[PDB]
């Protein structure tokens, strides 16, 4: 069906740094389907972090988020990849990636896809 | 090139496909959702190029 | 550079009833690039409304968009007891996207 | 009559033909104009035709052709009725060769 999967949470330590993936059952990169990426906090509104396009490889960050996140996507593997670097204890919440039901070049604006989340904490 | 050259292009989408021998010059933004959109890139629509 | 306030912050009415929310932004003008969304606690949010003028995949008629200006409404029919969540407007035609706070309903 | 347009949306975007023929030869344009509201070639005072606004396209960025070829058979001045002449052209495009 259409679906995504991701990862567990997971935990780590200061110093280090998080690649972070959520793949799809069936479901495509292909070129014009985008995906974003959300965070979610203990009771905290939800925050946009970027998107990215596979087909022109174009991508979007947050002014706060220049310096150390990266956002790739694989095609072929249909992959995102999440470079963190530096994660604090702010960085803590649950991490959602979502794209549209985007096949054949078409698709509306909305993103129905919807991941479970990744919750990493980092002590 | 060692720094890169980049001056080769390729059109990525097209909303038909092209007759034997035809070619396109035109580089308007190439619009994906339903809603039209206009001026410069964004959400649902790109550079097809 | 887009803030947008939710309102009202707490509801309590009797399921069943009318209720309407609605939504505040201070820069440019867009109605189709606005999505609302509801969070569960434990799961991912689920989007509602796409473009304030179209519905998604299996959303009930429950759910209307309305709202022509830069305020932006929504309104529901019922209040079926699962309804309870949060609220969320999203705006997509500006530099980087931002959501709202939350209009959360109570029983 | 003198000449024909062709293209797809004539809103200097797509690529159009210019065919004028008008008095020195035919000139035929492979090029992106910037086609105005109402071209012509004939208004000027007061009742004789001129080759007044000739410019009808109004720019030219980059484009492929500059044909010239021997103009066809001409009428001076205007006489209403009583025609001699009965020209037919057919156009057709195939594989790119128009
Ligand atoms: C040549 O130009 C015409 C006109 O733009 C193209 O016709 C379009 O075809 C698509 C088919 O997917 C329709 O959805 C459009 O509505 C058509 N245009 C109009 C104005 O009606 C035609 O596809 C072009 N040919 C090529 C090979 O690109
Ligand atoms: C060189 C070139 O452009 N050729 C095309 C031809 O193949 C096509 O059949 C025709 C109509 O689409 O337009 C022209």
């Amino acid at each position: 069906q259409m679906q995504l999967v991701q990862s567990g949470p997971e935990v780590k330590k200061p110093g280090t740094s998080v690649k972070v993936s959520c793949k799809a059952s069936g479901f495509t990169f292909t070129d014009v389907s985008s995906l974003q990426w959300v965070r979610q906090a203990r009771g905290q509104r939800l925050e946009w972090i970027g998107w990215t396009v596979v087909g022109t490889g174009n991508t979007n960050y947050a002014p706060r988020f220049q310096e150390r996140v990266t956002i790739t996507t694989d095609k072929s593997t249909s992959t995102a990849y999440m470079e963190l670097s530096s994660l604090r204890s702010e960085d803590t919440a649950v991490y959602y990636c979502a794209a549209p039901f985007c096949s054949e070049t078409s698709c509306s604006d909305g993103f129905d896809l919807w991941g479970q989340g990744t919750k990493v904490t980092v002590s | 090139k060692v720094s890169g050259n980049y001056n080769y292009l390729y059109r990525l989408f097209r909303k038909s496909n092209l007759k034997p021998f035809e070619r396109d010059i035109s580089t308007e933004i190439y619009q994906a959702g339903n809603k039209p959109c206009n001026g410069v890139a964004g959400f649902n629509c790109y550079f097809p190029l | 550079e887009i803030v947008l306030t939710q309102s009202p912050g707490t509801l309590s009415l009797s399921p069943g009833d009318r209720a309407t929310l609605s939504c505040r932004a201070s820069q440019s003008v867009r109605i189709s690039y606005l999505a609302w969304y509801q969070q569960k606690p434990g799961q991912a949010p689920r989007l509602l409304i796409s473009g304030s003028s179209s519905r998604a995949t299996g959303i009930p008629d429950r759910f209307s968009a309305s709202g022509s200006g830069t305020d932006f409404t929504l309104t529901i029919s019922r209040l079926e007891p699962e309804d309870f969540a949060v609220y969320y407007c999203q705006q997509y035609a500006n530099s980087p996207w931002t959501f709202g706070q939350g209009t959360k309903v109570e029983v | 009559i003198r000449g024909w347009i062709f293209g797809t949306t004539l809103d200097s975007k797509t690529q159009s033909l210019l065919i004028v023929n008008n008095a020195t030869n035919v000139v035929i344009k492979v090029c992106e104009f910037q086609f105005c509201n109402d071209p012509f070639l004939d208004h000027k005072n007061n009742k004789s035709w001129m080759e007044s606004e000739f410019r009808v396209y109004s720019s030219a960025n980059n484009c492929t052709f500059e044909y010239v070829s021997q103009p066809f058979l001409m009428d001076l001045e205007g006489k209403q009725g009583n025609f001699k002449n009965l020209r037919e052209f057919v156009f057709k495009n195939i594989d790119g060769y128009f």
